[PDB]
């Protein structure tokens, strides 16, 4: 099985910029018949593949000459000389060489640059009505930050608390190009009851320290 | 035009069998390379089989003895049959054909839902997420909405029956205990809340049921 890596994982860019991306093989694409199987395609949320370039440089039928690739053996790159709102999505480099099986990169989000922005922190408590059925989660929103890497920790009575999380993360708000996440922590209605203070903390590049939203259970 | 035309997908348990299928629609599997390929809930796309003019046929390593790829070059129809399903072949499914030239898939069928679990059509639960005291304050308020566990997707949310579009964040489901809970949150002017309402609409039409909660303090 060829791998393929892709870099970088995440390509922000502004409208008329030129964009490149990277993808290589840990081994030679190059077939013994002296042809390099090497193709790219684009994939759009709810839509399926769609073929850009073949064979390492030919440009597909029907696809704007703003993209273009190139490379040989282990190296290639996709190039758009002017990105526009159209291009947006997910680049995936292929490999048809060596197989079966065919091989795939994991992709390259091609997504919008726009100015740093802090989150907003929100944290809330397990409901009146969740709490009568045996369950409390305890739900925090990092919402509209950018750029898009974040990492959020959860405190129960100001210890780490790693168990019990889950989170979920927006695409790129199509108006105002920001991003934003959810972060659960759930427990037994019994642990809740258990411990006092709840504490969410948000990381991200606009602050030094992290944001802290917090609630003592006995206050409501 | 030159298309490919999928059937429907699935739910089926684990250790059930399903199969999809596409047909041509504008041209002939003669000469093609027909595949089907699959976008895991991980967002990878995978290649899962490809059956070359009748004989050259081969499969993915993690579906060989389960899924077995067919053609009726007659028909110019695509099969893929499914059995003894997993969870991890939970993903969209795609048939595609590849030029046996230059190796490159060029037309693709949509994408066709197909979910493995054990679990049963369950209807959310919706719990309104209200401010911690203190936090009503400042210029705007935040609210929320948790519609947990569920199955299976999709649920539609709103926020006062729509009225209120602007400054929401739904958030995309996961999966905990077989069940589905995904959440959402709405930020308005303080003036708004408490004092005017604002409720959390949930659709479910697997279960045929519409859940409103209200936010209050
Ligand atoms: N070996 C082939 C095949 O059916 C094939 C398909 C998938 C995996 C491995 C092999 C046949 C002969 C030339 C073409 C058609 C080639 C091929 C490779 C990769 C993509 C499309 C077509
Ligand atoms: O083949």
């Amino acid at each position: 099985e060829v791998v393929m890596t892709q870099s970088p994982l995440s390509l922000p860019v502004s409208l008329g910029d030129q964009a490149s991306i990277s993808c290589r093989s840990s081994q030679s694409l190059v077939h013994s018949n002296g042809n390099t199987y090497l193709h790219w395609y684009l994939q759009k949320p709810g839509q399926s593949p769609k073929l850009l370039i073949y064979k390492v440089s030919n440009r597909f039928s029907g696809v704007p000459d703003r993209f273009s690739g190139s490379g040989s053996g282990t190296d290639f790159t996709l190039k758009i000389s002017r990105v526009e709102a159209e291009d947006l999505g997910v680049y995936f480099c292929s490999q048809s060489t060596h197989v079966p099986p065919l091989t795939f990169g994991a992709g390259t989000k091609l997504e919008l640059k726009r100015a740093d922005a802090a989150p907003t922190v929100s944290i809330f408590p397990p409901s009146s009505e969740q709490l009568t059925s045996g369950g409390a989660s305890v739900v925090c929103f990092l919402n509209n930050f950018y750029p898009k890497d974040i990492n959020v920790k959860w405190k129960i009575d100001g210890s780490e608390r790693q168990n019990g999380v889950l989170n979920s993360w927006t695409d790129q708000d199509s108006k105002d190009s920001t991003y934003s996440m959810s972060s659960t922590l759930t427990l037994t209605k019994d642990e809740y009851e258990r411990h006092n203070s709840y504490t969410c903390e948000a990381t991200h590049k606009t602050s030094t320290s992290p944001i802290v939203k917090s609630f003592n259970r006995n206050e409501c | 035009e030159v298309k490919l035309v999928e059937s429907r997908g699935g739910l089926v348990k684990p250790g059930g069998s399903l199969q999809l299928s596409c047909a041509a629609s504008g041209f002939t599997f003669s000469g093609y390379a027909m595949s089907w390929f699959r976008l895991t809930p991980e967002k990878r796309l995978e290649w899962v089989a490809s059956i070359y003019n009748g004989f050259r046929i081969h499969y993915l390593d993690s579906v060989k003895g389960r899924f077995t790829i067919s053609s009726d070059y007659a028909r110019n129809i695509l099969y893929l049959q499914m059995s003894t399903l997993r969870s991890e072949d939970t993903a969209m499914y795609y048939c595609s054909r590849g030029d046996a030239y230059s190796r490159y898939f060029d037309v693709w069928g949509a994408g066709t839902t197909v979910t493995v679990s054990a679990a049963k059509t369950t209807a959310p639960s919706v719990y309104p997420l209200a401010p911690v005291c203190g936090d009503t304050t400042g210029s705007s308020v935040t609210l929320g909405c948790l519609v947990k566990g569920y199955f299976p997707e999709p649920v539609t949310l709103t926020w006062n029956s729509g009225s209120l579009s602007s400054g929401v964040h739904t958030f995309p489901a996961v999966l905990q205990s077989d069940l589905y809970t995904l959440s959402s949150s709405v930020t308005v002017t303080s003036s708004t809340w408490p004092s005017q309402s604002i409720t959390c609409n949930v659709a479910h039409p697997a279960s045929s049921t519409k859940v409103d909660k209200k936010i209050e303090p």
